[PDB]
RNA sequence: GGGGAACUUGAGUGCAGAAGAGGAGAGUGGAAUUCCACGUGUAGCGGUGAAAUGCGUAGAGAUGUGGAGGAACACCAGUGGCGAAGGCGACUCUCUGGUCUGUAACUGACGCUGAGGAGCGAAAGCGUGGGGAGCGAACAGGAUUAGAUACCCUGGUAGUCCACGCCGUAAACGAUGAGUGCUAAGUGUUAGGGGGUUUCCGCCCCUUAGUGCUGCAGCUAACGCAUUAAGCACUCCGCCUG
């Protein structure tokens, strides 16, 4: 769209004064400008992170949020990348190697769950193993396929994720992201006004990143 | 209550509309120390009147010297005409 | 949380009329305050020196 | 902007810290250590490190040398221009000396200094002796140090006008 | 009781420049106008101009900021205060920050900065230093 | 401009209850000051107890006055035997 | 800097309003406490961790009438309001100070600070004459204790109160001197003003001056401060140098 999906805006004027100085008076969404300048923002986002894409790099995908998790979850998986949809645990980036050698585990427990043989105690040991793999995998997630760190990000909430969004600024990955109207811009390269109670264009807004994504390689 | 301080403003008029200027200032100003003078003498002890006295005989004196800078002679046909020193 | 005064609008209490002081005082003779009242600020001072020189001229009672 | 390990970079050791806890069962006992790094062109960092015991102690301050590094500019094996060093009671003055002189610098200063290989530099201490407020201090002066040619380009002006 | 307009004019103009404001408003004179054309000729400003009132006028300042988000104006100093005056002779004038700064000084031929004040042999009082 | 209210004790004929609120606004009007109404309420039971009296009478007169009959009226009406309880109120 | 002619924003005067425990003086009211007289009334009251000293058959405590007296103003009451500070809460009156909003009807820089100087200045204390209900240093007794000049109990003097002088000090604190200008926002709250709704009931948006709490930038050793700066600057005073 280059039309209002279900960008109605932010409930209540408790915000941050940072890019909102000045822009025309006409409802509680005094932010309205958003509307006019976001085609141009997410074109712009999407012809460079299709060259980006095109280069060969590998985007990942974080979000938390109740009604967003699921919706970029399945993002990831057709777009053909990696995700974090439930707990960020704290510092995956800058404790990569750690986790590396922590999801190291994962494989070789699937694969013994697999094909390997199961039994040495048929209970003692198989049951808390059966639950050790999706319990791990609960709060990891998308993190089975890394062997390399991610060069890019996209964020649906950085106030919720600060962690993650001051993890890549030590670690000096460009942080992409939306930006609900609590927010703050300037720790994001490039950010793409958008109100986080859109349950229903969440995703389309995504979709509009994910078919930039698959377009980049071929 | 104002009747006395309308009398003076228009007895101390020199232009056709003037408020602002010293001589009309310092005579209110003249009728509010002894007002307060006479006040003060049958309450002695009424100390946060007595800075207001203190207030407005300082502003008075001040700008005194304000107008001696300015023009010594209408101070003078004012100082002789209003009695004091 | 209405306050009564500014519902209607009416001005100054004229401590006469005091029907209205019997409902703003409590039963055993002291002042409701504006935890159950609700009224604007500047009111309640000239309500309490309203009901006062009621006190003082007895058409209210000290203790009840 | 981040300088990575690609280059050799030399380690000097300034100062072991001996650190204590108090704990339940008695005092224990730890070392700190912190270590400045470089190379004589132009990129310095620092690093400091806690363990039980030296080398691993000051190893883990050399990784952390390794990862953080600034870059300090260098017209003519000398500091360009004036600059007072500012950390928490830490004031370091650096001035533009001329050339012959050497290094001129207190303990500390002069571990950063040569490891930076400049040249002909004098400084003083005014603010407070810890070396760590000392180098921290240090490397916020050199931080703020600035070329000709950008401040040329800030002023839409060359850098002769600026240099006369 | 404001006592120096330049001292004034010269903290708010680095007040706005440490918070990025684009806009900025400064009550007008004369001193402070030649000082913001002397400030538009050495291009620590996009452009100042002057608009008239029935108080002494009113002036504005468009502040530059480089290329990428940076700060052009790195600090500014007064020095010629009220209650202790500072005069230089013309060959004392002070190469502030050895060239990189700017000092401007009220002089016997009119008001220069510190590089022609220089060549032209002038001299008075250094009046503020820019970083 | 001051309006006044004032009590005298019910065990009085009425040929006296004329005569004392006669001779008070005789003596407010002979202090120099002018009557600009006057209001009565006649039987009003008590908040309390004053003396011995459940009960009292009440009245209402409004003078504009220059602040000199007030005063004289105030302690009048303490030296009187007659009224128990009265007070004057600038009314703005 | 000196002199001369300007101008109105700084500072002010008028005009229209608003709020206030601001102050001095006078008068008035109520609840209790104490004491006294009497009626009823028996044998305890009171007090503490236990207790004891005290008061009570000479009728106490309890209880109701009726007085005497001095004290402070319940509820209102609010990190509310006023004052420069100390501080100021019952009501009524006289006199009197100050603050804030609008207004540009008038002056045209009359401004800021302030050594010395002058004046105010909690409580305790001092002088003279009053007053003395309760409270209550000193002191008395009874407890506690190894001891207890104390903590505890029952009393209790000076004072506390009034008038007029004197002392001139406090953790007299925001442990932050006064004035001026600039710098993200959010949220109460006091007293005002303006606009659209209606000029009602009350809704919204501005708006000055305060008054609280959050919170950027910046600053600090940290705590933290943050348009009521401990930020940015300028003026003037006071002060420090283990």
């Amino acid at each position: 769209l280059l039309e209002a999906g279900v960008h109605f805006g932010h409930q209540t004027r408790r915000w941050n004064p940072k890019m909102k100085r000045y822009i025309f008076t006409e409802r509680n969404g005094i932010y309205i400008i958003d509307l006019q300048k976001t085609v141009k923002k997410v074109e712009e986002a999407y012809n460079f992170t299709k060259n980006l894409a095109a280069e060969g790099g590998k985007i990942l995908f974080v979000g938390t949020k109740k009604q967003a998790q699921d919706s970029v979850k399945e993002e990831a998986q057709r777009s053909g990348m990696y995700y974090v949809n439930q707990r960020w645990l704290g510092g995956t980036l800058t404790n990569f190697e750690t986790i590396q050698k922590r999801i190291k585990r994962l494989k070789d427990i699937e694969k013994m769950q697999e094909n390997g043989t199961f039994d040495v105690l048929p209970k003692k040991e198989v049951v808390q193993l059966k639950k050790e793999l999706e319990r791990l995998e609960k709060f990891l997630g998308g993190i089975k396929d890394m062997k390399d760190l991610p060069d890019a990000l996209f964020i649906i909430d950085p106030r919720k994720e600060r962690i993650a969004v001051a993890e890549a600024r030590k670690l000096n990955i460009p942080i992409i992201g939306i930006v609900d109207t609590n927010c703050d811009p300037d720790e994001i390269d490039v950010v793409i006004p958008a109100n986080d109670d859109a349950i229903r264009a969440v995703k389309l807004l995504t979709s509009k990143m994910a078919d930039a994504i698959l377009e980049a390689k071929q | 209550t104002q009747e006395r301080k309308n009398q003076l403003i228009n007895e101390f008029k020199t232009h056709e509309s003037d408020t602002g200027s010293p001589e009309v200032q310092i005579a209110i100003l003249t009728d509010s120390i002894n007002n307060l003078n006479e006040h003060l003498r049958t309450h002695k002890k009424d100390h946060h009147s007595r800075r207001g006295l203190l207030k407005m005989v300082g502003k008075r004196r001040n700008l005194l010297t304000y107008l001696r800078n300015k023009d010594v002679t209408r101070y003078r046909e004012l100082i002789n005409k209003l009695g004091l020193r | 949380k209405v306050c009564y005064f500014t519902s209607n609008g009416i001005t100054h209490i004229d401590y006469k009329d005091v029907d209205l002081l019997k409902k703003f005082v409590s039963e055993r003779g002291k002042i409701l305050p504006r935890r159950v009242t609700g009224t604007n600020a500047k009111y309640q001072r000239k309500l309490t020196a309203a009901i006062k020189r009621a006190r003082q001229m007895a058409l209210l009672p000290y203790v009840s | 902007r981040i300088d990575p390990s690609k280059l050799e970079l030399e380690e000097r050791l300034v100062t072991v810290n001996r650190v204590a806890k108090v704990v339940k069962g008695g005092r224990r006992f730890r070392f700190a250590a912190l270590v400045v790094v470089g190379d004589k062109n132009g990129h310095v960092g620092f690093g400091t490190g806690k363990a039980q015991e030296v080398p691993e102690a000051i190893r883990k301050a050399v990784e952390d040398a390794k990862k953080n590094l600034i870059e300090v500019p260098m017209v003519g094996t000398t500091i360009p221009h004036e600059i007072i060093g500012r950390f928490g009671a830490g004031n370091i003055l650096l001035k533009p000396a001329s050339e012959g002189t050497g290094v001129i610098a207190g303990g500390p200063v002069r571990a950063v200094l040569e490891l930076a290989g400049v040249a002909d530099i004098l400084s003083k201490s005014l603010g407070s002796n810890t070396p760590i407020n000392m180098i921290r201090a240090t490397l916020q002066g050199l931080s703020e140090l600035k070329r000709a040619e950008d401040v040329a380009k800030l002023r839409g002006k060359s850098v002769e006008e600026l240099l006369g | 009781v404001m006592t120096d307009p330049i001292a004034d004019m010269l903290t708010r103009i680095r007040n706005a420049n440490m918070v990025r404001h684009e806009k900025l408003e400064i009550p007008a004179s004369k001193l402070k106008r030649e000082i913001a054309e002397i400030l538009k000729r050495e291009g620590f400003i996009r452009d100042v101009e002057f608009v008239e009132d029935s108080k002494q006028g009113i002036i504005r300042v468009f502040l530059k900021y480089g290329q990428n988000n940076e700060r052009v104006i790195t600090g500014l100093k007064r020095i010629s205060k009220p209650g202790l005056r500072v005069y230089a002779k013309s060959n004392e004038v002070p190469r502030v920050l050895n060239g990189l700064g700017i000092a401007i000084i009220s002089t016997s031929q009119g008001v220069l900065t510190d590089k022609e004040a220089r060549a032209k042999q002038a001299g008075g009082e250094v009046l503020a230093y820019v970083w | 401009k001051y309006e006044v209210m004032y009590i005298i004790r019910p065990n009085i004929d009425e040929e006296s209850k004329k005569a004392v609120i006669e001779r008070f606004n005789n003596v407010l009007t002979s202090n120099g000051a002018e009557i600009t109404g006057t209001k009565d309420w006649g039987k009003r039971r008590l908040a309390y107890e004053i003396n011995d009296f459940r009960d009292g009478f009440y009245q209402i007169v409004n003078v504009q006055s220059d602040a000199a009959a007030v005063q004289e009226f105030d302690r009048l009406a303490k030296i009187s035997d007659d009224i128990i309880r009265h007070i004057v109120v600038k009314e703005e």
